[PDB]
């Protein structure tokens, strides 16, 4: 090895090194101090002259004369093997259980090779939560990607917490479904509390969801440039699982606008001009590139479905980060500070949440025969059900008449029973189960968006 | 309806002309900056 | 040709150092690997070489070549049944190549160079040839095929081949001025193929569905555009009007959007059947797409590599429909690739060039006569799909004012079950003085008459609807309540194709002027006996309606046996009573 | 004939030329790449070390080593004559009919010069056009400007064909005098989608007017430096028509919007602070030179009368 | 220079009826007029320059149309100020600077104004002075600082431009003048922003 | 400016409620004016003087069409003697700081001129600190019956 | 650095009704408090360092007026500790720098006002710091990153703003300590916008 002393212009997060025309672009180096530490760091704007290393940590050990900078591993690899189902991991990829690191199987680089369109099919056979309100009025298939809008102060990493350990798909509604596939979930946590950390370590530990889901958590006080290279990570290794044993991989980014403002304080860093509101010009195809890996195959049979979750700042949707996110992804589901402080878990109310791709994936043989005329009737119910509500404060209940007090005790009914659910496990039949009992309280004949025989065949 | 539409309209513009003037002082800093290290030598 | 070597790279800019004489805007083969650039800001000996992909592990010292030739797109027989990204490189031989993702730094040729073709010769030895004329045909799928001469070359034309089963790297022909000439050729894809007058438009563009020509005709050689909403059905809207066009070529350019939204296209587009001549509709149409994590100059220059090869299509004589999908996406792509050249920005936060750059897109397309000397038309049924869905934004502000036929889509009207979901209140053509003359001597001599009644119903009916709203639709009077029936079964039956019917999928100008003179003819049979002295509803029960109700879903190979009979019968009708 | 080369530094629509010094601010020069096509630029920002051409077109294929540069015509001067009533003509003005190219007469500047204002009579008679409220409430009082604001959908394309052909000066209303006053319509298209063009050549052609008439239409696929370059072009043979032959010559500007949208494109060049939405604040000087070119002057019986029809971009 | 500034207690008598009497200035006072396009604004420049009780009208338009300036010296030479007989351009000295003229004279222009303004000041002349349309002078100081590269502030318009136009205005006021004359000089500024 | 003349003339702590006896000291008055116009001048100095308190009282006047840049040093030259005025000779001494509009945009001015970058609307950052150095060097202190208690007149732009 | 960190199960008993009610703070948590001028941020602070729950209170005050330093110093020796009977500013070690102090201290002071506070969390006890004012520590990295010239963030901050306020704010969190004992650091920040 060789070691690049002789180094000037160090200044902020940055340094310069003279004479160093190795280290090629996108180069991980390790700086060693004099007094025997080593930092890590990575190299931008290769030149004849100097190169460009900017740095993890803050650089507080430095000097310019006992300084020496090492390149570890050129390009920015991992390695990933199938042993590592229960490894909790910070960004670099540093076991932190104080368990023994891993040997690698592979050696894959961390950046996102592009899908060849001509080999994906359309996503089409459905993986339920556990969330009814999820799974019966707005759907989830495998290979979609579908964020979560939620509020600046709601609580959602319960929901990713629950969602990430409650989740399995179902074959024996599919073709003699087997479960000889298993399910990996892949967690990325990006800028979080200390203490919201320790919850999730607590929540995947307590359920035996560490058994079979690999994480990332990085913290805030971690440098900026891990929480860049942790989504990364987290998608390299669901795709070598889904893609090398044909798996099914759930994946869960919490709190994309860390990537984002990560990813805005590193271009204001690299010295580069902000284009919307301060953000880069590039953040639509930055954010493309780890959205836009997952998907299903033509061929194969893995699965790589992805649930972003991303804070909008004070409740905009043409904020930038949402724009985007809804300008990509398949729909949305979206909280509420009204439901959730009128008090109800999971405080997700329906109508502006939307999945566009439901239509392709439920079904008989996929799932279940009533499945989107039993979402359209509780959707356009509970749409004329809230305005309702809101109106029978001027009006006067008896100045009302019978159909319209249904729908208000429908509306009043629904809020407790089918989406307060707290803890509750359900799944998909007990879901529509209650979705049908729910809809005994309006009058038949009113479901006019239900055809006769399904009425005839599950009204209770 | 309308008069709420104007002001809001007015106030996207008004912020549209701030981040204008910044986007140009960025640019003007930056030309500084490639200009100090054309005038080190 | 011309071997620098690399002093400078900083994210995807390159800035390299011995290209001293190097062009403007090239191909730049950098590296080992070797990545497809492009040559700006020329400085003493360097050159700044924008990197379309990530530059991840290149070092310094490295060789960087040119190729001299600016951003091409290459031209030949076997571009249909095409797939392509948006620098032309075919998704389907890479797949069959190298793996199921997209290695960086590699590269194929878009034609295929490894089929014969079957040569037919068509000039001899002793001819000239001017820049623009056939000299041979090749048949591809049955669909004829006429290799041009490539524009700005003439010359006397000696060995000519005879008819040869051949390959695309045989030159069939060489000039007297050295210059030999093969199938293929390439052209800079950033200006049109020069032709030798554009016309004005007097032929409609027959798309086939019974709304979209009759009330919004679009006149061949225009321009539309929709604006795209989930939940109202584009997609089946985009596979009606290219198979039952009355263009014979399509070229649907999906310039960057969702991926799941387009594994859709990529999976039921060739499994259409083109309902001509029998096969798939892919014998006949090019497809260019786009995810949105590839290069972004390629999503850029996606639709002008659209636009070449449409326009290649357009010199063979040929009727070309360009659909081009989501051209918001490309405003987001020339965004980006203008913030990597530090551009002060606009309005929203567009180039300043965005008006010109759509000028340029839109404005090569017309009716037109080939070099060659006969006519061909290369009109464009682009889309629109606003991401805040405000209508102020520049894009489709621009889009709006260049456009010549814009029309609406509707999350209401498919919630209402309408298909398609088209408003007649808020979306307008300009197409009807210059279809005009055509209307009167290939339809009829009223026509444009019966067009501008049932223009004036559907204006009336939206105009007079808010008391129906507030009152009831019961205690209106009696010629008002003809007026909402009218209307609403001139909704329902005149506007309402199911677009997956067997004999419903497309209408030709007989059927609905005749459907139209039906209607109009029940309008001012019935107006007539409610003026004379009864009501309205004993009207409303009775087989009239039933007829009209069924005369969109007769064929036309019964309609001279439907039309005048139930016209007639109509009469008669309502003579009795 | 005396070509500079030695171009140093090209990054955008600029390019460097180096030992610069015969050069001249505001000329003209002519770009000749080695593959044998000229472009047109204009000579701005000259120092000693070197001179900066704006190049006018889109750059492409330019180098360092072939990039031939001449001077061409340093006032931006045009031929003009008498008989272009008639003839459609590019944004440049190269003619467009397949038509010879006319003899010159004059070969004065684009440009102009402003009118001394204790030269400049009153407007203060009268033009008669066909709409009735602009010719009852509002009044085309003759020699004067005004425009007509219209909106993103509305017609303002068939009052333009309109106004130039069913308007015509009214003599005998007033005493006497009518052969030696003719009238004539500049007639200039900034920016037009083809459809447009193909409607005014159908209207003038049908109506007549093209005996009177002279058409500066754009063919909006044109480089930019087409479309800002046509108004001044317009003015220029309406002043030279309008002040040596004392006619009494209408000027129709068409869109105002493809023109405003032409100079803040040309306008992100320089890096000038823009103004108020991205429109760079030298608008205002621009705007007032080619409306204020206008106006009548004592002694001549000639007036020059400006209609600008511009839409607002929303209302 | 003068001996000493005094203070406004006497009417510029204005001429219109509003401008009296509801909102009336004084003979050393200043006024600001804004308003957009199509409210007027030359009507009421000229009626100010026509009808009122000044001694010389220094009327500095800069940044302008010609037929204002035209109108100005057409229609004045028949009219008649009501104090003295023959006509209203014996006592009006006007500097044009047409829209079209070259943009840095317009800096000139308003200082040649204020300056014939304090020339006769000095002469026992009350003074009016009419400065048109300084948001023009604003641009033209816009536009020297954009060609100079110095830093913009607030829409580009450079942030002495406070300095400027406060020096501007306090050049009006009621002096007596070293020779034992009095004197006023009053300035009706047309803003249009 | 009438409403710090009436404030000027016509203010006084009250020593009887307070419960000390009395000393009944009137104020002293440190005027500073930036870029006041002519108007003002002349009714502030009207004002004073026929309320008598031009023989307790100091001006210093930064006209309007004075130069541009001294108002950076009007505040802290008037702040300088008002320090003095209190905490030498135990005075109660009321600043009137008229018209800090001026000294912001001759900061702005200033820091437009060195190309420093501007917080919000165009006035740069330092102009927290620069205020602040203005301001609290007011206040009481122990032991000394010397007192500053300032009026700063601001001029809201946009109301 | 400290052995292990916690979950926390005891609250910030504030003294306040809804800032215990109905916005409660862990006492290993910490909490933010931005409000205009004129609202009610520092009485709001100086209830919480009058009636909380804490053994020690360190008292930041970065970039503040100076009769808020001086008035809590006169204020609370004359008042009762709620815990113990000892004068309130026996558990307050106050660190102060205002807005006339020199500019780049503000650093140095609210990094020196936590790590005394984490001295005071390896004891054992209960910490409560009530730092105000981090929009100055952010305004003092505006002022100095403008004069090494350099590109700034969103708005002027320097763009590793966020980076330092995630590290600050970090160090609390209900902690067993080295030496077998458990404490804790609340943080109250305020921030103006
Ligand atoms: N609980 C309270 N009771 C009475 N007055 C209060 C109370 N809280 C705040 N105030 C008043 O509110 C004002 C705001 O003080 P301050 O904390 O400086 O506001 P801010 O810091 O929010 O600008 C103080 O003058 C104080 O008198
Ligand atoms: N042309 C100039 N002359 C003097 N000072 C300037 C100029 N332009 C900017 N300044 C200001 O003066 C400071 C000079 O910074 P610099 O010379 O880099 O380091 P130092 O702070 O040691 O002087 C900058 O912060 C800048 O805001
Ligand atoms: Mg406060």
């Amino acid at each position: 090895k060789k070691e690049y002393t002789g180094i000037t212009y160090i200044s902020g997060p940055l340094l310069f090194v003279e004479n160093a025309k190795d280290l090629a672009y996108g180069a991980i180096v390790d700086i060693k101090d004099g007094t025997g530490r080593v930092r890590g760091g990575q190299v931008i704007e290769v030149s004849e002259e100097y190169a460009v290393i900017q740095v993890f940590e803050e650089t507080t050990g430095l000097d310019l004369a006992t300084t020496s900078v090492s390149l570890v591993e050129d390009v920015a690899r991992l390695g990933v093997s199938k042993e590592m189902l229960g490894r909790r991991f910070n960004g670099i990829g540093k076991p932190i259980d104080g368990l023994p690191p891993i040997t690698p199987e592979k050696r894959l680089p961390i950046t996102g090779l592009p899908l060849n369109p001509v080999a994906r099919r359309k996503p089409e056979q459905f993986i339920q939560t556990g969330i009814s309100t999820i799974d019966v009025m707005n759907t989830l298939v495998r290979g979609q990607k579908l964020p979560i809008f939620s509020g600046s102060g709601l609580p959602a990493n319960e929901i990713a917490a629950q969602i990430a350990r409650q989740a399995t798909v179902r074959p024996d509604l599919s073709g003699e479904g087997e479960k000889e596939e298993p399910f990996a979930v892949v967690f990325a946590a990006m800028g979080i509390t200390q203490r919201e950390l320790s919850y999730f370590i607590q929540e995947f530990e307590r359920t035996g969801a560490l058994s079979r889901s690999v994480l990332f958590l990085n913290k805030a006080d971690d440098p900026t440039i891990e929480r860049i290279l942790t989504p990364r990570m987290a998608l390299t290794v669901a795709e070598y699982l889904a893609f090398e044993h044909d798996y099914h991989v759930l994946v869960i980014l919490t709190d994309m606008t860390n990537y984002c403002e990560a990813l805005r304080e590193i271009g204001a860093a690299r010295e580069e001009i902000p284009g919307r509101r301060g953000y880069p010009g590039y953040m639509y195809t930055d954010l493309a590139t780890i959205y836009e890996r997952a998907g299903v195959v033509e061929g194969k049979k893995g699965s790589v479905t992805q649930i972003p979750i991303l804070s909008m700042p004070d409740d905009d949707r043409t904020h930038p980060i949402p724009d985007l996110t809804g300008y990509i992804t398949e729909g949305q589901i979206q909280l509420s500070r009204e439901l959730h402080r009128k008090g109800i878990y999971p405080p997700i109310d329906p109508l502006p949440s939307l999945s566009r791709l439901m239509n392709n994936g439920v079904g008989k043989g996929k799932t279940r025969e009533d499945h989107k005329q039993v979402s359209d009737q509780l959707y356009s119910a509970y749409a004329n059900g809230v305005d309702i509500r809101k109106l029978v404060a001027i009006i006067g209940e008896d100045a009302l008449t019978e159909n319209d007090r249904r729908y208000l005790q429908f509306a009043d009914a629904f809020e407790r029973f089918f989406i307060n659910q707290g803890q509750q496990n359900r799944s998909i039949e007990e879901s529509l189960q209650i979705a049908w009992a729910l809809l005994s309280m309006l009058p038949q004949g009113e479901l006019k968006r239900i055809s006769k025989d399904h009425i005839g065949k599950y009204y209770g | 309806i309308p008069g709420i539409r104007a002001q809001i309209r007015f106030i996207q513009q008004v912020l549209e002309q701030r981040e204008r003037e910044d986007t140009f002082r960025l640019k003007r800093i930056k030309g500084k900056i490639e200009a100090r290290e054309a005038e080190e030598e | 040709m011309i071997q620098g070597v690399i002093q400078k790279i900083a994210g995807p800019a390159v800035i390299a150092k011995g290209m001293l004489g190097a062009r403007m805007y090239d191909i730049c083969k950098v590296g080992e690997e070797g990545l497809v650039g492009e040559i700006i800001r020329l400085d003493g000996d360097t050159a700044f070489v924008q990197v379309y992909e990530d530059t991840s592990g290149l070092k310094v010292g490295e060789p960087v070549v040119s190729t001299g030739l600016p951003l091409a797109v290459e031209l030949g027989p076997g571009m249909l049944n095409g797939i392509y990204d948006g620098i032309q490189r075919p998704l389907e031989r890479i797949r069959e190549k190298t793996g199921i993702y997209i290695t960086r730094g590699v590269v194929v040729h878009a034609l295929d160079r490894e089929k014969k073709w079957a040569w037919t010769p068509m000039v001899k030895p002793g001819d000239e040839v001017r820049g623009g004329m056939v000299l041979g045909t090749v048949p591809e799928f049955g669909f004829t095929h006429k290799i041009l001469v490539p524009p700005d070359v003439r010359g006397r034309v000696k060995e000519v081949k005879p008819a040869g089963e051949y390959t695309v790297e045989e030159p069939v022909v060489v000039l007297e001025d050295g210059t030999e000439l093969k199938m293929y050729h390439t052209w800079p894809v950033r200006r049109a193929r020069p032709v030798q007058r554009k016309l004005d438009p007097n032929t409609p563009f027959l798309t086939g569905m019974r709304i979209l020509d009759v009330l919004f005709p679009v006149a061949m050689g225009g321009t539309a555009a929709i604006p795209g909403p989930f939940g109202s059905g584009k997609t089946v809207t985009q596979q009606s009007l290219a198979k039952w066009s009355n263009a014979d070529v399509v070229v649907y350019v999906g310039c960057g959007e969702r991926g799941n939204e387009m594994t859709d296209v990529l999976v039921e587009f060739p499994e259409l059947t083109d309902p001509k001549t029998g096969g798939p509709l892919m014998h006949r149409t090019v497809l260019i797409a786009n995810t949105s994590n590839m290069p972004v100059a390629a999503r850029e220059a996606s639709i002008y590599v659209g636009v070449t090869i449409a326009e290649y299509f357009r010199d063979q004589g040929f009727s070309v429909a360009l659909m081009a999908d989501s051209t918001s996406r490309w405003a987001e792509a020339l965004r980006e690739i203008s913030s990597r050249l530090e551009e002060m920005p606009a309005e929203e936060g567009y180039p300043p060039y965005l008006a010109a750059r759509l000028a340029a897109f839109y404005e090569r397309a017309g009716k037109v006569i080939t070099l060659g000397g006969e006519e061909g038309a290369v009109t464009i049924v682009g889309a629109v799909s606003p991401p805040g869905g405000d209508m102020s934004e520049p894009v489709t502000q621009s889009t709006l004012r260049i456009v010549g036929a814009f029309w609406r889509l509707d999350a209401s009207l498919a919630f209402r079950r309408h298909f398609p979901a088209i408003n007649w209140n808020g979306s307008y053509s300009l197409f009807t003085s210059a279809l005009d003359p055509w209307y009167r001597e290939n339809v009829a001599e009223d026509y444009p008459e019966l067009r501008d009644a049932i223009s004036e119903l559907l204006q009336r009916e939206a105009g007079l609807q808010e008391i129906v709203q507030l009152v009831g639709p019961d205690a209106l009077q009696d010629a008002e309540r003809l007026v909402i029936e009218v209307g609403r079964i001139i909704r329902e039956d005149f506007l309402q194709q199911n677009a997956y019917h067997e004999v419903d999928a497309y209408c030709s100008m007989k059927k609905a002027y005749g459907i139209m003179k039906m209607i109009l003819a029940f309008y001012k049979e019935a107006e007539a006996a409610i003026k004379r002295g009864v009501s309205i509803d004993e009207i409303l029960q009775l087989p009239v309606l039933e007829r009209i109700g069924r005369a969109r879903y007769v064929s036309e190979e019964e309609f001279p046996a439907y039309f005048e009979e139930a016209m007639k019968e109509i009469q008669g009708a309502f003579k009795a009573l």
